[PDB]
């Protein structure tokens, strides 16, 4: 009796109060593009890649943050929605370095994949790009922060999941940087999990560096034995050798995290 | 004596580094008791 | 009647009658000019009566957004739950060209303090936090002193004005950030974080400072409300056109003979405003080029539109610009119109908080492109590229600082395109 | 400084000595009692600025101390320290000159005010004289546009400047005097020059124009 009715592309879907425009779209199988939003972190709404048109409303709303109102018709493929995504992707790639061949994220990068699916196919940026200092946050996570897109996922995860308030943003405007300001190591039993939430090559696995590409690895779904939690993991192999360990989602056990000893 | 000819906001030529924060300490006795969220901070 | 001509505000109908600080700004002088008079009677009328006078007066936010204040302050007139409620006065005043709120603070501090009490009463607020930019260290100190005199006189604090209502007025100094003037970015700065706006919803009326119902209001909007209650809403609504009522504080700076803050009626012609008060455009009216009519955030207009434009919210909207803070900047014919606007985009690139992508990356992008249009180091096709970029920023950001970085660009491209294409021509022939 | 990362040096490291003076602890207590219980973090900006007023600049050990007093994670104080521009993370001169150069001040020849200071002191924008008595930076609008061109030195505004006036102001500062703030042209505040076009009549006393029913 509490569920309200909203439409996605004209199609009725019954959702409970508090459901966002992004979550109502999941119910009809439409995945809205995203960067800053992560369903297990607090909503941020800063990347702006989830902007969607609402029928009879002049202004696009952020799907990851906006609560859905009764009777709204979400236009996930209108021209206004598609021009919003195109423009946002243009700003994300304006300062992004041409690192894909040398970047470990290549081949499993959300910036790459969503640029193919929702962005333009060419550049009209004629300036010089921004460059950022590299940070040293320990021997597990390699930082190449010129690739950072300021989504703030790592900050939110470290604060809320890991309970470490050591990652933050310093500076302002275009030269806003993610880091620790001081020379500090983000040593935490869960620290390696910022490699996976980071949607780009800004945070990568130092042990894994350069050894493999995502398309050439065979995925074996298995279990972790480093402790008694039995976290569900994926073992990545290539030509008969173990390449890395990744989390596998299990809501009732480890959600989508693993410990640094498992990783 | 109605004189619309001289500047009168001249007290601010003697303010000092702690002028603002001295006053805030001086107003502290008049203020009402602040409300409480029920916990010592968000991290408690 | 319905006077179709406006201006010529008489000295008896002016609210900020100590605008120039030639009369004592302390409590003794303020009461001699009307302040703190019959405030107890106003408070005992109640919030519904107070909000009635604000609505009838048609008062609209002087902070630049220009919303109906009476409707805005009514979101706080709801039954309380467990949380306290607050009034946040926006004394940040960072908009280039704007300096009206500075005068009110250091020459009429007691009008602001009474506005806080009356306005706070209307909204059921338990205190007012007055957020004043850190650079205004002497103006904040003046206000802090006037706050002391009100406390010692029973005008604020426990049992304010003898009405049995408990109210607090706090002053909080900023630390340097134009973005903290944005209503939500101000709240986050009061709470001790970086001045980064929040997404809406929730709205501050539901979730504001400390997570409690809040209303953020400009210094000038609060400062005039007590007078609207004493003299009535109808008196205030008697000025300016319909839906554009009241007096207004105007700054006239740039290329005028006598730059000055001044009060004048809403909907006064822009030319009449400049000529009578400011002393005309430097070198005569025929030396005028373009005017930014409401601080940097608004588009510039050319000399042709400036002939018969009125200074009100709706008259400037149909001129493709906005009243903004009503900070009129004048640029005469010797000004490099491209270089003036390039420095504004540089201001925004320096103020962007970096939170959201279109403004973090886009405004910095428009700054790089404008830096080249000043030298002429580009080709004409980049003008339409810059137009499209400004539209990708506008309406896609979290807050309105992104929109205000774009509008200066759109104004320049709208009215001075031949100037841009002309300057590209010279650079090409010189270097080729 | 220009960089928003901190590298320890012999002059600025966590062991660099800082501590509030006992009067400043009294001042902090009053500051903290301005906010609801359970929201002490709201005092980060004022208390962090009180560290700068006592010491002149914010060393890493000052921010680490404000983190201890307010019990907020240090990284949340580093974020605040680097976000706002009024905080000095490098030592400045005794007198910090801040010339506004945004468009309204630029239109009224804020450039010449900047050239005079540089010639008058022998430094370029952003530098600190060998005296360690003068620092120069351009800033954004300071809220005194109608009194352009204007400069701020520490906490005071010197307005309606000309190349002569700014040279005089430094002359006093070098001499140890205390130059009077405010406009240097002839007017006192923001009224039009050469006379007033408004507020020439005496104001009306209490009770004026008050509607009925009060
Ligand atoms: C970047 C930015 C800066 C702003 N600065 C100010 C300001 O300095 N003073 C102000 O009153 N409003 C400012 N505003 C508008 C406020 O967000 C808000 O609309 C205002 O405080 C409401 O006051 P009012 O309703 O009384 O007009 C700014 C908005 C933006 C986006
Ligand atoms: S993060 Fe993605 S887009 Fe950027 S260089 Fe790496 S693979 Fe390419
Ligand atoms: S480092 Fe990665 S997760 Fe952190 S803000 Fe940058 S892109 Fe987002
Ligand atoms: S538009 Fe600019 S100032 Fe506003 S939230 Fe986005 S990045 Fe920050
Ligand atoms: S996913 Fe919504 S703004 Fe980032
Ligand atoms: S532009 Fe310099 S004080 Fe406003
Ligand atoms: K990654």
């Amino acid at each position: 009796s509490n569920l309200i009715e909203v439409f996605v592309d004209g199609q009725s879907v019954m959702v409970e109060p508090g459901t966002t425009v992004l979550q109502a779209c999941e119910k009809v199988g439409m995945q809205i593009p995203r960067f800053c939003y992560h369903e297990r972190l607090s909503v941020a709404g800063n990347c702006r890649m989830c902007l969607v048109e609402i029928e009879k409303a002049p202004k696009v709303v952020a799907a990851c943050a906006m609560p859905v109102m009764k009777g709204w018709n979400i236009l996930t493929n209108s021209e206004k929605t598609k021009k919003a995504r195109e423009g946002v992707m243009e700003f994300l790639l304006a300062n992004h370095p041409l690192d894909c061949p040398i970047c470990d994220q290549g081949g499993e990068c959300d910036l790459q994949d969503q640029s193919m699916m929702f962005g333009s196919d060419r550049s009209r940026f004629l300036e010089g790009k921004r460059a950022v200092e590299d940070k040293n946050i320990g021997p597990l996570v390699k930082t190449i922060m010129t690739r950072c897109i300021q989504c703030t996922r790592c900050i939110r995860f470290a604060s809320e999941i890991a309970g470490v308030d050591d990652l933050g943003t310093t500076g302002r405007g275009n030269d806003m940087q993610v880091g620790t300001y001081i020379e500090k190591m983000f040593m935490s039993e869960l620290s390696g999990n910022i490699i996976d939430i980071c949607p780009v090559g800004a945070l990568t696995s130092k042990p894994y560096a350069f050894t493999a590409r995502p398309w050439e690895t065979r995925k074996t779904e298995s279990i972790d034995v480093m402790d008694a939690v039995g976290s569900n993991i994926v073992v990545s192999t290539r030509t008969g050798e173990v390449m890395r360990i990744l989390p596998r989602m299990h809501e009732d056990i480890n959600e989508e995290w693993i410990s640094d000893k498992t990783r | 004596p109605f004189d619309n000819t001289t500047y009168k906001n001249l007290q601010h030529h003697d303010y000092s580094t702690y002028t603002f924060l001295d006053l805030n300490l001086d107003l502290s006795k008049f203020r009402m008791p602040q409300p409480s969220s029920g916990r010592e901070s968000p991290r408690h | 009647p319905k006077k179709t001509s406006f201006g010529s505000l008489k000295d008896e109908d002016r609210i900020f009658t100590n605008l120039y600080g030639r009369h004592d700004w302390r409590l003794k002088g303020a009461q001699s000019r009307g302040d703190w008079y019959k405030t107890k009677e106003i408070l005992l009328k109640g919030p519904d009566w107070i909000l009635g006078e604000v609505k009838t007066s048609g008062l609209r936010g002087r902070g630049g957004a220009g919303f109906p204040t009476g409707l805005k302050w009514s979101f706080m007139n709801k039954p309380s739950d467990g949380r306290p409620k607050y009034l946040v006065v926006n004394a940040d005043e960072g908009e280039p060209g704007t300096c009206k709120d500075r005068e009110i603070i250091r020459h009429d501090p007691h009008k602001l303090v009474e506005g806080c009490l009356v306005g706070g009463r209307a909204m059921g607020a338990r205190a007012a936090y007055i957020y004043i930019r850190g650079e205004f260290y002497n103006e904040a100190s003046n206000l802090q002193v006037a706050i002391r005199e009100a406390y010692e006189a029973g005008l604020i604090g426990k049992n304010a004005c003898g009405s049995g209502y408990d109210f607090d007025v706090f002053v909080v100094r900023g630390a340097g950030a134009y973005i903290c003037g944005e209503e939500t970015a101000l709240i986050e700065s009061i709470e001790g974080k970086q001045g980064k706006p929040r997404l809406k919803p929730p709205f501050p009326a539901d979730v504001g400072v400390f997570g409690c119902p809040t209303t953020v209001a400009n210094v000038e909007t609060v400062a005039v409300s007590p007078t609207i209650c004493r003299r009535g809403g109808a008196w205030f609504a008697s000025f300016g056109r319909e839906r554009n009522s009241g007096t207004k504080l105007f700054n006239i700076s740039g290329h005028v003979n006598n730059p000055c803050t001044v009060e004048e009626e809403m909907s006064v012609p822009l030319k009449e405003l400049i000529e009578k008060h400011a002393g005309g455009v430097t070198g005569g009216w025929d030396n005028l080029l373009a005017v930014i009519p409401g601080g940097s955030s608004t588009p510039l207009i050319p000399k042709s539109v400036c002939e018969t434009v009125l200074m009100d919210f709706d008259a400037l909207i149909q001129a493709q610009t906005g009243l903004g803070t009503a900070a009129v900047i004048v640029m005469d014919r010797s000004t490099d119109i491209v270089k003036a606007i390039a420095r504004l985009i540089e201001f925004y690139k320096h103020e962007s908080c970096g939170q959201c992508t279109p403004c973090r990356e886009g405004v910095d992008w428009m700054n790089k492109v404008m830096a080249r249009f000043v030298r002429g180091d580009a080709r004409p096709a980049e003008i339409d590229s810059l137009w499209e970029i400004s539209k990708q920023i506008e309406g896609h950001t979290i807050c309105a600082l992104g929109d205000g970085a774009a509008w200066p660009v759109q104004g320049l491209i709208r009215h001075f395109r031949p100037e841009l294409e002309e300057r590209m021509q010279q650079f090409a022939q010189q270097h080729q | 400084g220009a960089l928003f990362v901190h590298r320890d040096t012999p002059e600025n490291n966590p062991e660099t000595p800082f501590d509030f003076t006992p009067e400043n602890y009294k001042r902090i207590e009053a500051i903290v009692k301005n906010y609801p219980e359970g929201h002490k973090a709201a005092a980060v900006l004022p208390v962090l600025d009180l560290a700068q007023r006592q010491n002149g600049w914010l060393p890493i050990s000052a921010m680490n101390k404000v983190a201890e007093i307010l019990q907020v994670p240090p990284m949340r104080v580093y974020e605040v320290a680097t976000f706002y521009t009024m905080y000095n993370r490098k030592p400045v001169g005794k007198y910090h000159i801040q010339v506004c150069t945004t468009t309204p001040c630029m239109l009224r020849n804020s450039d010449s005010i900047l050239e005079a200071i540089q010639k008058k002191l022998g430094i370029k924008v952003g530098e600190t004289t060998p005296d360690k008595l003068f620092t120069l930076i351009e800033v954004e609008c300071l809220g005194a546009c109608v009194n352009a061109p204007m400069v701020q030195i520490n906490d005071n505004y010197y307005e309606d400047l000309t190349p002569k006036d700014i040279e005089e102001i430094i002359d006093e500062l070098k001499a140890g005097k205390i130059p009077k703030p405010g406009p240097r042209s002839g007017r006192f505040s923001c009224e039009p020059a050469g006379g007033l076009t408004s507020l020439t009549e005496p104001p009306k006393g209490p009770g004026f124009g008050v509607q009925a029913g009060l």
